[PDB]
């Protein structure tokens, strides 16, 4: 397996050969072991006993050197669990700060999340509870068998061509046992998906007075498929019956050969008795490995995690108000394009509004020019230098963002702000607050900007979150500011702020404001209207509202939307 | 503990079965390496080639005795758990349409896909696999400790030797960490949370940085410092642990025991036979019982919570648009108010209106109305009726509702729209979605009226609400809840599902769950409420001249 050796680190990799070679001196040391009965026990059974005890003499101190090596790769195994933990984890959150956004779907971000927290006390004994149990008894069956080619030749071909037979019996009992899993699982999906749709429209069910036609006609799918499905049922013997079927079959093969070499003459009767004892300690690390087929299973998946967040892409890398190019740009999430050959130039110091209806690809222009994602196709600059060339220092301090939403996080209010640049001045914390109209949220908090704002801290409302992201925002020394408009349907201060943001800033940087309402864009230099990933208008305020366009009908639809009254026009 | 138990109270009998053919099984499996130790009787006493014959035919139809019942319980334990898992899913079925509404829209509890999915295959695994696997997993042990025993008492003794010594050392490292392994599970679950946020606040991270990065990594570093300091000093325990139980350490005890035995007299020699065969890996069969239990652990959770599920209550029935509102008060859990001492008169043809701050129980009010919940005290009446009287056919004919997150069944729109009367005719659909400012894009689809919709759609959701506005319109309900948050769900779609709610609301009786103040300057009858108590009540103008907590929400907007 290649993913469990890459999470080796090069400290280890001198420790991972001792584990190997003591590994392999555990297993010679038990099939010794085993194969000592031969002589003892076959002297044991003789007409004088007395004989064995020169073998329980060798039994015993090959016992001892088992213990020794068994502590030792113990020692070694919890040595490199831990080693294998910390060096993953830190590898994997290493990892993620330089993964692609693109990556982190809600499935991917499932692994990751997984991968990161329910590895912990898994990959610290992986390797005590897995690898030495599964190695040890992988080996053993051929270990044994190969050391009675030294008793007798065809002996020990036979008992060595039966692993091969009986690890066969493991791989397919297995195919077929995780087939049945599969079966199993899918069947009762595709009944209960019935069930999902009903409770999932129950509010329009009931509310439209179709709830009982519903029930009944779920009812009689479900009967329906049922009574199909209950017919096809049929006497199959299950994965490991079939493996147990194989271990007995083999146990009463060797059994009948070692009793008709007996009557043949070609053995006595105390060495095939302990021949019949020897092809049982054969035939059970196959049994052992049976029961690592549940541990194996999981820790087969949870590596397939960790391999997955290891594996996933990276992005390239290498203070007036730079302009932003956009040539040819294309973007899309995997086969969903959402930009198709969209191009601008924002003017250097200027604020430029981006507006369109609901979808388009509005947000996905911020987070190309912020360095969160990189274009597909065609090109994001920086007065004419590539974002992608930039150095990973340079691209951080290029761009300040205002998000969609405020990705608070657990800490004092003071410090959710003091995340933009550190190195402010308090003063400069003060008018970053003023600005972004928090200083009228530090009057309700009991202890001001020192107040805690996690999630077992206060509970901020939705306007005054936007307000606290868009402090970050304003406090940060970036040469570029960029906006992505979502407030409260209550918190008008929640716009001022946003204006004042875009106004009374003295910064010189470039603005960029994706706008929802007209309170913001009304300030904006200009407008770049984006429909299906394309910009099908641009212009001036006043040269778009006087061109009577695109643009003139929303400003139309949401003046009169800021306007209305229920029970009146 | 007992709802467990009493879900499976039918399958009492086919599991006694099930159990009872499971201990057969196995003993039948146990049954070559008894064969083995007559065997080699025949062998040292010198039996002729006939017995050695019979035995091996008993030992061949004993192998395919295991495999044919084991093949015939695995079929007829099947059925019954399709029999019991269908029924169960026809009761889970039932109980989905009578649940109040509200109960789909819980806080703090499993999904539905996880109570009606994963947990009814949980079951599935119980009855077909982890019980019979259990049973196996505790008679093995039992069924080769009473054999070994039976072989001989003084080598069987000395099995428990490595057996004591595991328990010691297991209860030695138990006590010694007790406080740490009640704090693992929490460390995990904080853990679990903090990878989540790391996850979920990556664009900052990307482009602010500083402390943020940090903090996930330095917590990230406790966890493993607490995961290290905790299992490293018990390396010397959990290996002495482990040698003691495995193979080799079972075969020399054996062997240092019986050798003894056998040298000087005291034993027959293939009375040691048996603990070579089978006494050997005892150790790792004793280990074997743990896993077989925790099958029946995860499963009877399951068992848990679908019981659950089905001892909630339900909407029980007692004996021109007007509501009435009578000292109403409601909890959502015991003990913790969030209705309390509430009265309205709805008149009709009158739009009432909710205001309050977010968490003064304005949304629960009206779902109170619908009937998402029943309150706990006062009453609700609709047409001098109280709410509590009426079917959910009565109801919902007079009490009509469009609520935030609406809902697309499977099916054309012909049937979206008609959903509460599919006898109406295509023309009134068709003015009935043209009254909700829809028609122009159902149009603008390819197959016009018999679009299919569903689970997913390319509809937005502005888009969607439009459609469920519709058949708010063509269902008639002379009383109408509604929720303002709808509007501004699509602020690019605000100006059309304006001018459906605007279409919507006339000649009705209406509730309004208000967000805008500024929307709501000419409805006829304002309810202010906070902490779940009506504080004002009264028209725009007038409360507005009174000045009370209204202005100062005004002042705050
Ligand atoms: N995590 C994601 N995975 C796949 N597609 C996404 C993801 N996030 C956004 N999109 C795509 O982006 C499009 C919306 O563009 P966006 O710039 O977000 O506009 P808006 O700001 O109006 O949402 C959607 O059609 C959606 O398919
Ligand atoms: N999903 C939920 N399930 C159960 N109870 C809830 C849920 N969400 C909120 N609650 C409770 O009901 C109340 C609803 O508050 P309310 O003010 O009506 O909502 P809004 O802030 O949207 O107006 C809350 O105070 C809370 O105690």
């Amino acid at each position: 397996i290649r993913t469990l050796l890459r999470l080796v680190p090069a400290e280890k990799r001198g420790a991972v050969a001792g584990y190997a070679v003591l590994t392999l001196l555990s297993v010679l040391l038990r099939a010794v072991g085993a194969v000592l009965l031969i002589p003892l026990l076959a002297a044991l059974f003789s007409d004088t006993p007395s004989d064995a005890w020169l073998w329980l003499g060798w039994l015993t101190a090959v016992t001892l050197a088992g213990w020794v090596t068994d502590t030792n790769t113990a020692r070694l195994g919890f040595d490199l669990g831990f080693a294998v933990l910390s060096r993953t984890q830190h590898d994997m959150a290493d990892r993620l700060p330089n993964v692609a956004m693109s990556w982190f779907t809600p499935d991917n971000t499932a692994t990751a999340r997984q991968a990161i927290a329910a590895t912990g006390p898994e990959l610290a004994g992986l390797v005590v509870n897995l690898l030495t149990p599964l190695i040890g008894a992988a080996l053993l069956p051929a270990a044994i068998g190969v050391a009675l080619l030294f008793v007798s030749v065809p002996l020990g071909l036979a008992a060595l061509a039966g692993v091969a037979v009986l690890f066969g019996a493991l791989a397919l009992s297995g195919r077929l046992s995780r087939a049945a899993d599969k079966v199993a699982g899918e069947t009762n999906s595709a009944f209960t998906e019935r069930i999902i749709e009903f409770a999932r429209t129950q509010q329009a069910l009931r509310a439209a007075r179709r709830v009982e036609p519903a029930r009944s006609q779920v009812g009689s799918a479900l009967a329906a498929q049922h009574g199909a499905g209950l017919r096809l049922l049929t006497m199959q013997i299950p994965g490991q019956v079939l493996f147990s079927l194989a271990g007995q079959v083999a146990l009463i093969g060797f059994a009948g050969m070692a009793v008709w070499l007996t009557v043949r003459g070609q053995l006595g009767v105390p060495e095939a008795i302990a021949l019949i004892v020897v092809l049982v300690r054969y035939l059970e690390p196959f049994a052992a490995i049976a029961d690592l087929a549940p541990a194996l299973e999981t820790t087969r998946a949870t590596l397939n995690r960790i391999q997955a967040v290891l594996d996933a892409p990276t992005l390239p890398a290498g203070g007036a108000a730079p302009s932003i190019e956009f040539d040819d740009v294309r973007f899309s999430y995997g086969d969903e394009v959402v930009l198709d050959g969209v191009s601008f130039t924002l003017r250097p110091g200027n604020t430029t509004a981006i507006v369109g209806p609901s979808g388009s690809g509005k947000t996905t222009i911020l987070s190309l020019i912020a360095g969160l994602q990189q274009p597909a196709s065609g090109r994001v600059l920086l007065d004419g230098v590539d974002v992608t060339t930039l150095d990973p220092e340079a691209r951080r301090a290029a761009v300040s963002v205002v998000f969609q939403h405020p990705y608070l996080f657990d800490g004092t209010l003071r410090d959710n702000v003091l995340v933009g640049d550190p190195e402010a001045d308090p003063d400069d914390v003060t008018a970053a607050m003023r600005l972004a109209r928090v200083d009228e949220l530090l009057d309700r908090l009991p202890d001001g900007d020192a107040t805690v704002v996690g999630e077992g801290g206060t509970a901020l409302s939705g306007g005054e979150r936007q307000r606290v992201s868009i402090a970050r925002a304003l406090l940060k020394p970036a040469p570029v500011l960029l906006v992505d408009e979502a407030t409260s349907a209550l918190d008008n201060a929640n716009e001022a702020a946003v204006v004042d943001a875009l106004t009374a800033d003295p910064r010189p940087r470039t603005r960029v404001i994706v706008a929802h309402r007209l309170a913001s864009i009304r300030h904006a230099d200009r407008v770049l209207f984006v429909e299906a990933g394309r910009v099908v208008e641009d212009g001036a305020i006043d040269e778009l509202l006087a061109a009577g366009g695109r643009f003139a009908q929303f400003w139309a639809q949401q003046q009169a939307a800021s306007e209305w009254a229920i029970g009146s026009t | 503990a007992e709802a467990g138990s009493r879900l499976l109270a039918p399958l009492k009998k086919p599991l006694i079965v099930s159990g009872v053919l499971q201990a057969l099984i196995t003993l039948i499996e146990l049954a070559p390496f008894v064969l083995l130790v007559e065997l080699a009787r025949l062998l040292l006493g010198g039996a002729e080639a006939e017995r050695l014959w019979t035995l091996g035919l008993t030992a061949v139809s004993l192998i395919g005795l295991g495999a044919v019942l084991a093949a015939a319980m695995t079929l007829w334990l099947a059925r019954v758990d399709a029999r019991f898992a269908h029924e169960l899913r026809g009761r889970l079925l039932t109980k989905l349409s009578r649940l109040p509404l509200g109960w789909f829209t819980r806080r703090g509890s499993a999904s539905t896909k996880q109570l009606v999915q994963d947990d009814t295959l949980a079951l599935a695994y119980l009855i077909t696999a982890a019980i019979p696997d259990a049973v196996a997993a505790v008679v093995a042990p039992v069924a080769v400790l009473v054999y070994l025993f039976v072989a001989d008492w003084r080598v069987a003794l000395v099995l428990f030797i490595p057996v004591l010594v595991y328990l010691v050392l297991m209860s030695v490292m138990t006590i010694q960490s007790g406080s740490k392994i009640a704090q693992a599970p929490r460390w995990a679950e904080r853990m679990g949370g903090e990878a989540g946020a790391f996850l979920e606040g990556q664009p900052v991270i990307r482009i602010f940085g500083g402390a943020a990065a940090s903090r996930f990594r330095r917590r990230l570093d406790d966890y493993i410092d607490f995961l290290v300091s905790w299992q490293r000093p018990f390396v010397g325990k959990k290996t002495l642990m482990d040698l003691v139980t495995r193979p080799a350490t079972f075969l020399w005890i054996i062997l240092v025991a019986g050798v003894p035995l056998v040298v000087t007299g005291r034993m027959d020699p293939v009375n040691l036979l048996p603990f070579l065969l089978l006494g050997t890996t005892f150790g790792a069969r004793l280990l074997g019982i743990g896993y077989g239990l925790s099958g029946i652990q995860t499963g009877m959770l399951a068992a848990r919570r679908i019981q659950t599920v089905l001892d909630e209550p339900e909407l029980v029935v007692r004996d021109p648009g007007t509501v009435e509102l009578d000292r109403v008060s409601f909890e959502y859990r015991p003990g913790v108010p969030v209705i309390r001492d509430v009265t309205l008169t709805l008149r009709p043809g009158t739009v009432t209106a909710l205001v309050g701050p977010s968490g003064s129980g304005k949304s629960t009010l009206a779902a109170l109305v619908a009937r998402f919940h029943d309150v706990t005290q006062g009453a609700i009446r609709v047409d001098g009726r109280d709410i509590r009287t009426l079917t959910a056919d009565e109801l919902y004919r007079r009490v009509g509702f469009v609520l935030q997150d609406a809902q697309l069944v499977h099916g054309s729109v012909a049937e979206n729209i008609a959903l509460a009367e599919p006898d109406a005719g295509l023309e009134r659909i068709r003015t009935a979605a043209r009254d909700a400012q829809i028609h122009d894009r159902i149009t603008r689809m390819p197959d016009g009226y018999d679009s299919v919709l569903g689970a997913g759609s390319a509809l937005s959701g502005g888009e969607r609400q439009r459609v469920t506005i519709a058949r708010a319109i063509l269902a008639d309900t002379p009383v109408l809840v509604l929720d303002e948050a709808t509007a501004f769900a699509d602020p690019e779609s605000e100006y059309l599902v304006q001018q459906a709610i605007n279409r919507l609301t006339r000649d009705r009786t209406v509730l309004v769950i208000a967000h805008r103040l500024h929307t709501i300057t000419h409805a006829d009858q304002i309810v202010v409420l906070d902490d779940g108590r009506i504080v004002e009540v009264g028209t725009h103008d007038e409360l507005l001249a009174a000045g009370g907590r209204y202005r100062g929400l005004w002042d705050s907007g």
